[PDB]
RNA sequence: AUGUAUUAAGGAGAGUAUAACUUAAUUUAUGUUUAUGAUAGAGGUUAUCAACAUAUGAACUCUUAGAGAAAUUACUUAAUAAACGAAGUGAAUUGAAAUAUCUUAUUAACUUCAGGAAAAGAAAUCAAACGAGAUUCUAUGAUUAGUGUGAACGAAAAUAGAGCAGCCUAUUAAAAUAAGUAAAAUGGCUUUAAAGCUGUUUGAAUAUUGUGGGGAACCUUCCUCAAAGGCUAAAUAUAAUACAUGAGUUACAGAGAAAAGUACCGUGAGGGAAAGCUUUGAAAUAGUAGUUUUAUAAGCAGCUCAAGCAAUAAGAAAGCGAGAGCGUACCUUUUGCAUAAUGGGUCACCAAGUUAAUUUUAGAUGCGAGCGAAUUAGAUGUGCAUAGUUAAACCGAUCAUUAAAAUAAUGAAUAGUGUCUAAAGUUAGACCCGAAGCCUGGUGA
RNA sequence: AGACAACACUGACUAGGAUAGCUGGUUUUCUGCGAAACCUAUAAUAGUAGGCAAUUUAAGUAACAUCUUAGUAGGUACAGA
RNA sequence: CGAAAAUUUAACGGAUCUAAAUAAUAUACCGAAACCUUGUCCAUAUGUAACAUUAGUAAUAAUAUUAAUGUUAUUUGAUGGGGUAGCAGAACGUUGAGUGAAUCUUAGAUUUUUUUUUUAUAACUAAAUAUAGAUGAUAACUCAAGUGAGAAUGGU
RNA sequence: CAGUCGCGUAAGCGGGGCAUAGGAUCACAAGAUACAAAAAGGAAAGAUCUUGGAUUUUUGGAAAAGCUACGCUAGGGAUAA
């Protein structure tokens, strides 16, 4: 934010009058009443609101994202799936809570119990790290999902991701068009003439 | 351990900080590498002083004056546009013009006041073009007709050279005609482009007028001379006879 | 602190259910939802055990009729702060290492007038032979053009963003298109000599069928606009209120004010505090307790040598120290200080090379004759470098002097650009603290 | 009487706007190197600038210092009239 | 002998000395933070070996190696060592921040003390007192500074 | 070195004086140069080269008299009571 501030000699409330004679008192001579020597004075070199934004080169800032996206890859912690990626909650549990016969109390309290157990047995939650998601666009089972269950993971999206939030937890479980779009995205230094970007080798056995 | 606790700038990087009035044995202690109480202590000195010993730039004086008028020509020699060619990022079939020269990046990405070609590399130069620019040195004429190519140099400005780069003006390496036998046709012209381009500006003063007026400069209002006429506006060739 | 939204007159005196606010100082009614809310009881003083929305009774005195020693008199359905805005008048400190022009500065201040904003505004504008198309706000353009002996001062075109709106039949009522006017001489202002403002004396013309203004001395052609008549929202300024955010503060901090312009000081204008909570308890200082030394001695109280004392007990000696020697505090400032040269009663806390823009360098690293930025199809948004040369253009791997030229001579030629860390030059308070004085507005006999 | 005009009068008090080549102060440790008080200019001599020149670390060295051997410039001590 | 000054012997430092004076010689000894020797610390080098971390490259169903950085040892039985103004390098500490929805804590996290150890502006061991499950403390690396005070006739 | 002049039989000499004692910029003025010309054609005002007028004599270049015993501030105590 870097709104921080404080008060200089010559913002400091008061008159500007001379406090004490030039000779005659015996005391140290002494100016205004808002010196930074006075108790109440200003001081001088003091926080400001000012900018603390730096510049980074956008083929700098995008091979950092390519090569945190590479150690998640080597490392075997991107795991992308393919799109509609969003908890699988129970359908009894979404007609219940969709209809309204059940209380927040008790929509709340089951989504943070089944979201706990079906991270354990993936072996994804709190006990291995955290996972993370990242979506095209919100998807309301997933982004509820880990609202009230944070400590097993979190969900983002492509927009709200940053270079550093790749590698805030165990995993990054990312969807297939979430993919092509952050990595087409993030290679200025590559496209300047293409390389494969989303490439088929095997297709989905429909 | 984890990755964001383990990344750091190279050591090359970082450079100590000097914290003045800090202690003695950080070696910027006390007076902080002033001195002792000097006007460089207590004050500031003014940088254009020298103790009161007139400068130099008083004692002998400025010298010449800056040219506020000249034209800043965008330098092209024919080493790099042949460099251009052989990599494809010139097609040298079509007209090479002030759009293509400023698009491809041969001469930067700044538009200046003109386009000139000059000969550096003249020796090994043989690809046939048919360029347009707005100046061009002696030997690079003759070396891009050498190879059988066509140049010409036509009259630009920096706002006539940003709307050819912009699409807003069409190119063409002729002036536009005078006289009432050819409204009927440029006219026509207008209407059936079905867009507001601008025209390209043509010369106005007497110096921009005879450059493009000769045939040595390869000048595209150099038709409108005779073979024994001379490009200046003023001065005329004499007649050799004894008369 | 910034941002967003909303709003556009403020204070005091006295009294009162001491959360409740005006002599009625806890008025009286409506609608809806009420635990699946909203964000089958007890309780009218043993009260207000109900929130939201919409209405509603009452609301004193002064500022504020007249008079006066404001909160009184005497009458009566008497009533509008500050900052912000425009014009008028207009300094000095400061810089130029003095100082007159200049800078400070179309500044501070004062005076009048006006509104929630005001002002300005739909070209007698800019451009340059192509064209743009009102005003206002922000940045770039620009430590530029230019001015000036200097120090310094300093545009416009254009570009990007915020807003966007045009008109005279103005959405609130206005022109029969502007004559003592444009302009000239002269005295000033502004400024580059133009344009613009102005006191004195004078004084024009009537539309592109080329009349009039401007295009930076000036004349002409061309271009361009149409003065001497008007209307116009928004983006902008300030204050109040509410909310959002924080590698902002957490009590000598934050603000002057966690109860404050209050207590207190001053005839007055004016100056202007301290003080949080139930937690923690540092140092200095004081009175004692344990161990130890001390009444024959001339110690900056430390250091080197060290007897002895010191643990009821197996083991375990920190501390104090007789006696011997060495040692004339610290800092600042100086050729040089134990100096009888400067500074300090002790301890705790406060207290000084920082930020911004700009211009550089080193190292590291990204791209690379490009870099940076910025974006179904296309365009758009500062900059630096890619070529040198001269006073300058022409010219150009060549250029300049040689009054013609010419290897006659002499000089100059080849990786940039962005970012971060650090140190820097420049301009700003500019590492911190400290004058006498000068100017303006007020106060007091 | 340079007298008085409310602590102040060779021109009061109060608020707003300064500078100071002068003085004082400038806070943690370790490590490497290490001066000068001279010349020139300056309304300058308490200042400042350019040198000499301290530091950093790169490229160079037929570097720099000292001695030996041969050579060269210049007139002091001394001695003499 | 000449040779006289005002606090006190008053310029052998003093005691004292007939040499412990003076002149010409000889030898031993003492004597500095100088030098030497044996160790230590620090700075800069030069090759080698080994240990750890990080990142690559190969091998492995019956571990080896490459580079950077840190570190110890060792080779040349390597060289070097006062310091003001000043210049430069390398670190520690303080406050806040990220990793952190992390780690640890009545089997005692935290306690301004005392104590112990380690080449040590720092942390650590133990002890004593009190009692916290996080509005507690915290390694490591990194980020930003209202970051370090025996000195201003400084201020509270 | 180029240009083109003098003297000398020639070699050759000549960019004042046997040597050592005469200040810029700015402004202003007179010649040349043909560089740029704020819409354009010219011009004005600028630019380069040569040259002139200076107790610019504080001669690296201010247009410049004193008093304060009523003195003020910041300092030094270059010894001043
Ligand atoms: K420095
Ligand atoms: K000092
Ligand atoms: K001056
Ligand atoms: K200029
Ligand atoms: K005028
Ligand atoms: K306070
Ligand atoms: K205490
Ligand atoms: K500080
Ligand atoms: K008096
Ligand atoms: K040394
Ligand atoms: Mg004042
Ligand atoms: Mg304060
Ligand atoms: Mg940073
Ligand atoms: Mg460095
Ligand atoms: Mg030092
Ligand atoms: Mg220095
Ligand atoms: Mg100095
Ligand atoms: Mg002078
Ligand atoms: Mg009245
Ligand atoms: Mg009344
Ligand atoms: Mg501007
Ligand atoms: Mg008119
Ligand atoms: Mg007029
Ligand atoms: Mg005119
Ligand atoms: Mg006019
Ligand atoms: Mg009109
Ligand atoms: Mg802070
Ligand atoms: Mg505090
Ligand atoms: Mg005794
Ligand atoms: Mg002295
Ligand atoms: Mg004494
Ligand atoms: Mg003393
Ligand atoms: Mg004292
Ligand atoms: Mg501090
Ligand atoms: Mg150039
Ligand atoms: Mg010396
Ligand atoms: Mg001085
Ligand atoms: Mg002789
Ligand atoms: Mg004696
Ligand atoms: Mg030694
Ligand atoms: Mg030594
Ligand atoms: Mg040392
Ligand atoms: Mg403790
Ligand atoms: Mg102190
Ligand atoms: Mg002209
Ligand atoms: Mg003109
Ligand atoms: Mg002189
Ligand atoms: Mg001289
Ligand atoms: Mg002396």
């Amino acid at each position: 934010r870097g709104m921080a501030s404080t008060k200089t000699r010559y913002e400091v409330h008061g008159s500007h009058k001379k406090m004490s004679p030039q000779k005659g008192t015996g005391n140290a001579r002494r100016g205004t009443r808002q010196s930074p020597l006075m108790k109440g004075g200003g001081k001088t070199f003091g926080p400001k609101p000012r900018d603390f934004s730096t510049k980074l080169n956008k083929k700098v800032y995008d091979l950092a994202w390519r090569t945190a996206l590479s150690y998640r890859y080597k490392r075997g912690e991107l795991i992308v799936t393919e799109d509609g990626l969003d908890l699988p909650l129970p359908n009894d549990f979404l007609w219940l809570a969709g209809g309204g016969k059940l209380s927040r109390e008790l929509e709340d309290g089951y989504v943070r119990k089944w979201v706990h157990e079906f991270m354990t047995s993936l072996n994804w939650g709190k006990e291995a790290g955290r996972t993370t998601f990242i979506t095209g666009d919100k998807r309301p089972n997933l982004f509820t999902g880990f609202e009230l269950a944070g400590a097993e993971g979190r969900a983002l999206e492509l927009w709200d991701v940053d270079v550093k939030d790749l590698l805030e937890t165990g995993r990054i479980v990312i969807e297939r068009s979430a993919l092509k779009e952050m990595i087409e995205d993030h290679q200025s230094d590559l496209v300047t003439r293409g390389p494969n970007l989303g490439e088929v080798l095997v297709r989905a056995p429909r | 351990a984890s990755i964001l606790a383990s990344l750091s700038d190279n050591r090359g990087a970082y450079h100590k900080r000097i914290r003045k009035g800090r202690g003695p044995s950080s070696g910027y202690g006390k007076t902080a590498g002033r001195g002792t109480k000097g006007q460089k202590a207590h004050g500031h000195v003014k940088p254009w002083f020298q103790g009161g010993q007139t400068p130099l730039i008083v004692s002998h004086g400025r010298k010449g004056f800056v040219n506020q008028f000249a034209a800043d020509m965008s330098e092209l020699n024919l080493e790099k546009l042949q460099e251009w060619i052989e990599a494809g990022r010139i097609d040298p079939t079509k007209p090479i013009t002030p759009k293509e020269i400023i698009k491809s990046g041969i001469i930067g990405s700044s538009i200046k006041d003109g386009i000139k070609l000059l000969g550096r590399g003249k020796e090994s130069f043989k690809i046939p073009v048919t360029i347009t620019v707005s100046r061009a040195s002696a030997s690079a004429i003759e070396a891009i007709e050498a190879a059988g190519g066509k140049i010409v140099t036509r009259f630009y400005t920096k706002e006539s050279l940003k709307r050819l780069v912009e699409g807003k003006s069409l190119h063409t390496d002729k002036p536009l005609p005078v006289g009432k036998e050819h409204v009927e046709e440029i006219l026509a012209q207008a209407r059936s482009l079905k867009k507001k381009y601008y025209r390209l500006p043509d010369p106005t003063s007497r110096w921009d007028i005879e450059y493009y007026r000769d045939p040595a400069h390869r000048g595209y209002l150099s038709h409108q001379l005779a073979p024994g006429e001379s490009p200046s506006l003023y001065f005329k060739v004499p007649t050799g006879g004894e008369k």
